[PDB]
């Protein structure tokens, strides 16, 4: 719901895995 | 998945298997939408040309799973299928044009930090983010290669491709509900969905709020990982409106 | 190949 997309062990620790600041970089 | 790496824990907690009762095995895969609903691709539940027409009964659904094979107690929930809705207008006949199908669970899964929805997209995130170079993320245990099969779940990251060169990479007919990526023969990188990465979810992290959006749903390619060859997925938002229309009248 | 579920699941 109003949490949808927010992973609990990424996003709601502040923590990043490790490919997704390469969809990042592409967002030009 | 091909030409992908292994997930971390917790990396896609809305990925979904799709799971055949007798004989065990995988079917699919599929997304979490909400507690109670999972979405996929029609091609997994009916398939005439090669004589797949399931029904609830047939199938479970495995959530918060990372092994492909084994039973992963205390951490992957099982659920019964209550109702399949697949699109009306689903074109299996020619293109499998607006592929793309709604499973409602019968009991609501709990969530934890292996098992989370992800969100679907408004028109506005479609707009931003549906663009060529673009990069989308697939996830599934289906083939490591088009001709074996992985221990646990499988990601790749996977650039969306300018719609005139999908076109011109086929002759299918390709259509607005369908977008294509992967890499070019040029770019070096490669990678693609597979056979069993079927209905499996094309996600994208969204710059603006950083939650995770599903924008499309594997659905077809010929062969896997071919040189000039992209896959092709589902353009979730085109189907929003029926998505809800399913939600608002069954849910 | 797969390990086998709770039968619970499959009743
Ligand atoms: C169109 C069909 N391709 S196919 O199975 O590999 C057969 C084929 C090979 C070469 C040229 C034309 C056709 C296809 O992809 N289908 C036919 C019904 C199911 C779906 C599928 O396999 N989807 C999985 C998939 C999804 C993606 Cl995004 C990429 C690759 C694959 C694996 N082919
Ligand atoms: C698939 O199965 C249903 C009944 O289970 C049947 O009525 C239908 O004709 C079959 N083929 C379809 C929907 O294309
Ligand atoms: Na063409
Ligand atoms: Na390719």
């Amino acid at each position: 719901e109003a949490d949808c997309g927010l992973r609990p062990l990424f996003e709601k620790k502040s923590l990043e895995d490790k490919t997704e600041r390469e969809l990042l970089e592409s967002y030009i | 998945i091909v030409e992908g790496s292994d997930a971390e824990i917790g990396m896609s907690p809305w990925q979904v298997m799709l799971f055949r009762k007798s004989p065990q095995e995988l079917l699919c895969g599929a997304s979490l939408i909400s507690d109670r609903w999972v979405l996929t691709a029609a091609h997994c539940l009916l398939y005439p040309p090669w004589d797949k027409n399931f029904t609830e009964n047939d199938l479970l659904v495995r959530i918060g799973k990372h092994s492909r094979t084994r039973y992963e107690r205390n951490i992957e929930k099982i659920s019964m299928l209550e109702k399949i809705y697949i699109h009306p207008r689903y074109n299996w006949r020619e293109n499998l044009d607006r592929d793309i199908a709604l499973m409602k669970l019968k009991k609501p899964v709990a969530f934890s930090d292996y098992i989370h929805p992800v969100c679907l997209p408004d028109r506005e995130t479609a707009a931003s983010l549906l663009q060529a170079g673009y990069k989308g993320r697939v996830t599934g245990w289906g083939n490591l290669k088009e001709t074996g099969q992985p221990s646990v779940l499988q990601v790749v990251n996977l650039p969306i491709v300018e719609r005139p060169v999908c076109k011109d990479s086929t002759r299918i007919r390709i259509t607005d509900n369908m977008f294509c990526a992967g890499y070019k023969p040029d770019e070096g990188k490669r990678g693609d969905a597979c056979e069993g990465d079927s209905g499996g979810p094309f996600v994208m992290k969204s710059p603006f709020n950083n939650r995770w959006y599903q924008m499309g749903i594997v659905s077809w390619g010929e062969g896997c990982d071919r040189d000039g060859k992209y896959g092709f997925y589902t353009h979730v938002f085109r189907l929003k409106k029926w998505i809800q229309k399913v939600i608002d009248q069954f849910g | 190949d797969f390990e086998e579920i709770p039968e619970e699941y499959l009743q």
